[PDB]
């Protein structure tokens, strides 16, 4: 709520949310995407306004492997920076 | 108890007649294809259509009549003439026309002055102030004129209370309540108007960073309410006045007191707005 | 023992930001999003007691110028 | 209604013993004549009173009679009261001329000089209750601790002057001189304090001096002067800053040295007020 | 000789001692040249020099009268330079058309009286004195309006008579004006109609180059007045002169009681 507005998620509900370069995302956003995937709703507690908006969006993502084209024989989760639990979603 | 009588207004009456005659008479330069007749009688008559209870007259026209000598009484001493310019104007309307709130807004001042150029000599005087708006606020009613009474208990006195305190009604009553007593607040008999505050800030192109530009309050009273927009430069009608306020511990002081304390600051007024700039 | 009438659409249809003094005391339609609401706190409304002055209606909303025995409360929000 | 119970200590004859302590002296002419006159000569302000010499005097006044009441215990027992008592005695023995004092020379001394000149003149004319002794000082009395190399006299338990822990400090040391030690904390910057502040009246003049007691005082207006009073009607009076006597004031808190802190707890600071020199 | 209270700087004495100060180089070890420059522009604000009166005789003592008592000395100095303008005009006969140019307000702006050491060193014994100061400005406060001539009203009849403030207080007559009328009812003070004069406030750190190290510098708020207001911005490390002031502050809250420790600020008559 800025001097109310949804992120891409709320805005795109029922539609398709399109994100790229996860790796460059500040954690502050990362938690938001995680929550959205998890419960299919974004909750906002600030300032006085208190709700749960509903983003049902399909997330399509573009991610960039750590360093080179194929970083290692090592598994995908090892290949890229994004943690395994967010990836499991 | 008869009130004997009232005094004296002197020059105020001269300015009443001059301003009345001015708003009446041309006030016309152009000839042949005009821009002729009147324009101010035609202004009020055009105003009869929507009946929004405001008028627009140019200062440049007002300076032309006496060669600016008329505009001087209306310049530095201006706020002295606010009750006279209004009722006087009504004395015109009653003649030419058939629920009266009238907001007079002058415009087109010869020179625009910055907030930095604001002085304590400019008080009570029209000054055009240019700068960007910050922190607009929601419109709420002013008490304007009120009936607050009785006030012990049947009086029902409706008068004055125009100045901003708002305390108090019921003083020098009824005849005769002798309240004291309750104030007492009655909001159904009291006409309201406007208003929205905007905090005006100097434009960033003029200010020599390192600056830290100094904002100042301008409250919009009048039908020019809501005409202002955030992030944009606006020109206003001056009426600088002052408003009382609670300053931080070290001022450092100490301003005087009224004894049988007062703390004041510049709060600029605008009765007219434009998007120029 | 009281039914207050709901009175469906009444244009007007002033939105929010457009409002003036002219709207005082006069019913006006408004529209927009809700923001988080207070919990339900019973308001005083009617006053009654076994004696012991009589019933005093207060108010919307002043309350000037307390006993209670059986008072008819009505939820406020 | 507020009972009274006698104590063996009496300040009346103790003052007498102070007077015998001052200006009558041998062991160190005497030191209290020169040390006092150099202040009277206005090259010096701080009067450093050593309790060591007070110790030396009793020997001459006891054994070596004729025997007298004790001070060194009686001072540090109270030690606030003596600042208003032991120090006022200096006024009675002080050299009057003293030498080459003039008037200006000094700022603000001319003020009071003209006060007493116009007061003397106008009083001597009227007859054809005085300015407080604390306004006319321009010097400060400071006691010092007895450690001491000569404390071995011995008066033994007489010493505080016991370089004690901040923890050692008790509510039973209030109103008793105590040495303490620790690191200076926060050392607030100097500001002027106030003592008398005699406000000036208007019509018939005179003066009145309001005592500055404890931390704060309430300012008064009315009129104290009998002339302005009741006819006609109450004379207005304002404080004059030039006339007031200012004593430097600086406060600072002192935490313990932390070696004096036990295995537990926390460093505890102690607030300390400073005056004069 | 007209003794004036405790300041004891005599009227009809120092005025003439300053009046014959005119026309001097001299000395040095300008003066009338710069004044003759001043009369055309109408800029007023005579900046003076300081030091002039020292070592020059007469008025070796006037330097000490100003330094020790600047309050009166500045007012008298302004009166005298005004009447020396008046006496400058009669010399050239009809000037500037005519007498109105003398009516305009003038003032002396003394500066550089001795070299004072810091704010920090200052004794509480000198509260009316001219005091050099130096340090950056952390902020320039918004302009506060200051009472000069007060206006008053009543329910009867209503009448327009008003009284000047003079000293830092305001006393309105209980009853009443013009006439009479009376009654006892309290005076109505119009807030906006009365005159005002510009008072800024300027925060100043004490010489950040000169410090106890590491203790952070002490604030000195100098309030200025008139033309000087809004003549500066921030961070100016140069120097300022003016009269020291200790004034009581109202404490807790309400109560109408004095905290008994007077706050200290500088009148700062000149800036350079
Ligand atoms: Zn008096």
């Amino acid at each position: 709520v800025r001097k109310l507005e949804g992120g891409a998620l709320v805005l795109a509900d029922k539609g398709v949310c399109l994100i790229d370069e996860f790796d460059k995302m500040n954690d502050q956003d990362r938690t938001s995407i995680h929550e959205a995937m998890e419960q299919q709703s974004i909750s906002i507690s600030k300032a006085g306004i208190v709700t749960t908006l509903q983003a049902r969006c399909s997330i399509i993502a573009a991610a960039n492997p750590n360093g080179g084209r194929y970083n290692s024989t090592l598994p995908l989760a090892q290949n890229v920076s994004l943690t395994e639990p967010i990836l499991s979603r | 108890l008869n009130h004997v009588k009232k005094v004296d207004d002197v020059t105020g009456e001269k300015v009443r007649e001059a301003f009345e005659q001015f708003l009446e008479d041309f006030s016309v330069q152009s000839t042949d294809t005009g821009e002729v007749e009147k324009v101010y009688r035609a202004q009020i008559e055009f105003m009869k259509i929507y009946d929004l209870n405001t008028i627009y007259i140019d200062y440049q026209h007002l300076s032309m009549r006496e060669n600016g000598a008329l505009a001087m009484a209306i310049s530095e001493q201006y706020y002295r003439f606010l009750p006279f310019l209004q009722k006087g104007l009504r004395r015109v309307v009653r003649k030419y026309a058939p629920e009266r709130v009238f907001q007079i807004s002058f415009f087109n001042l010869p020179t625009v002055h910055r907030i930095r150029d604001i002085r304590s000599e400019k008080i009570g005087s029209l000054l055009s102030i240019s700068g960007t708006v910050t922190r607009t606020s929601e419109v709420r009613p002013e008490l304007y004129k009120a009936s607050f009474t009785c006030d012990m208990c049947r009086a029902i006195v409706d008068n004055v209370e125009q100045s901003f305190k708002y305390t108090e009604p019921t003083f020098c009553p009824n005849p005769s309540c002798e309240n004291r007593a309750f104030w007492t607040l009655n909001v159904t008999r009291s006409r309201f108007l406007d208003w929205q505050k905007v905090r005006i800030q100097e434009n960033a192109n003029e200010i020599p960073t390192g600056s830290m530009p100094r904002t100042l309050d301008v409250i919009l009273r009048g039908d020019s309410v809501e005409r202002a927009k955030p992030g944009d430069r606006c020109k206003f009608t001056g009426v600088e006045i002052v408003v009382p306020d609670v300053t931080q511990l070290g001022l450092p002081g100490v301003k005087p007191s009224s004894t049988l304390d007062l703390t004041y600051k510049i709060s600029f007024l605008a009765c007219h707005v434009i998007s120029i700039g | 023992s009281e039914i207050h009438v709901r009175i469906s659409d009444f244009p007007t249809i002033y939105s929010l930001r457009e409002l003036r003094e002219s709207n005082l005391s006069s019913l006006v339609r408004v529209t927009g999003v809700v923001t988080r609401r207070t919990g339900v706190f019973p308001q005083l409304k009617y006053v009654k007691f076994n004696c012991l002055l009589g019933p005093f209606f207060q108010d919307s909303n002043e309350e000037i110028r307390v006993n209670g025995e059986k008072t008819v409360y009505r939820n406020y929000q | 209604a507020l009972p009274s119970i006698q104590l063996p200590v009496d300040y009346n004859n103790l003052f007498n013993e102070i007077t015998d302590f001052l200006v009558t002296f041998k062991q160190d002419g005497p030191k209290y004549m020169a040390m006092l006159q150099k202040v009277a000569n206005r090259e010096l302000n701080s009067v450093i009173i050593d309790l060591d010499d007070i110790l030396q005097y009793q020997n001459e006044k006891f054994l070596q009679g004729t025997q007298a009441d004790d001070l060194v215990s009686a001072i540090q027992q109270n030690a606030n009261h003596f600042t208003e008592l032991f120090c006022r005695a200096i006024d009675n023995n002080m050299p009057l001329p003293t030498k080459e004092i003039d008037y200006k020379d000094d700022v603000l001394d001319v003020i009071l000089n003209q006060r007493r000149l116009r007061n003397e003149r106008m009083l001597s004319d009227r007859t054809n209750e005085l300015f407080p002794p604390n306004l006319t000082r321009r010097y400060f009395l400071y006691f010092k601790p007895l450690s001491q190399n000569c404390a071995r006299r011995y008066r033994k338990k007489a010493i505080s002057s016991k370089p004690l822990s901040v923890r050692q400090i008790k509510g039973d040391f209030l109103g008793q001189l105590i040495t303490v030690r620790g690191i200076i904390t926060r050392v607030s910057d100097v500001k002027p304090a106030v003592e008398v502040i005699a406000y000036t009246c208007d019509q018939c003049g005179y003066e009145v001096f309001q005592e500055v007691n404890s931390r704060t005082f309430t300012p008064l207006s009315e009129c104290t002067s009998e002339e302005c009073s009741q006819n006609q009607t109450k004379g207005q009076l304002f404080m004059s800053t030039r006339a007031s006597k200012f004593s430097a004031f600086q406060e600072c808190k002192i935490q313990e040295l932390s070696q004096q802190v036990p295995v537990g707890h926390i460093p505890r600071s102690l607030n300390i007020h400073v005056n004069g020199t | 000789l007209r003794i004036i209270w405790g300041t004891n700087v005599s009227i009809q004495e120092c005025t003439t001692n300053f009046r014959n100060f005119l026309m001097s180089f001299k000395y040095k070890f300008y003066y009338i040249k710069q004044l003759n420059e001043m009369r055309e522009l109408g800029t007023s604000n005579l900046n003076l020099d300081a030091r002039n009166l020292l070592a020059y005789k007469q008025t070796e003592d006037l330097y000490h009268q100003l330094l020790n008592y600047p309050q009166e000395v500045i007012s008298i100095m302004d009166q005298t330079i005004k009447d020396c303008m008046v006496s400058l005009i009669v010399d050239n006969n009809l000037d500037y058309d005519l007498d109105e140019i003398e009516t305009k307000f003038y003032k002396v702006r003394p500066y550089n009286v001795g070299s004072c050491k810091g704010m920090r060193e200052l004794n509480p014994n000198d509260i009316d004195k001219l005091i050099n100061l130096k340090g950056l400005v952390l902020r320039s406060t918004p302009v506060i309006p200051d009472m000069k001539v007060a206006f008053f009203k009543c329910n009867v009849c209503d009448h327009t008579m008003a009284v000047e403030i003079d000293r830092g207080v305001i006393q309105e007559p209980a009853r009443c004006e013009r006439i009479d009328c009376n009654e006892p009812n309290s005076m109505s003070l119009i807030h906006n109609r009365c005159s005002f004069a510009d008072k800024q406030v300027i925060k100043l750190q004490e010489t950040p180059d000169f410090v106890p190290d590491g203790q952070t510098p002490h604030s000195i708020s100098l309030c200025v007045y008139d033309e000087l207001v809004d003549s500066c911005r921030a961070g100016d490390r140069i120097e300022v002169t003016g009269t020291f002031r200790s004034i009581p502050i109202r404490a807790n809250s309400r109560q109408r009681v004095l905290k008994s420790l007077y706050k200290t600020y500088v009148d700062v008559v000149h800036v350079k």
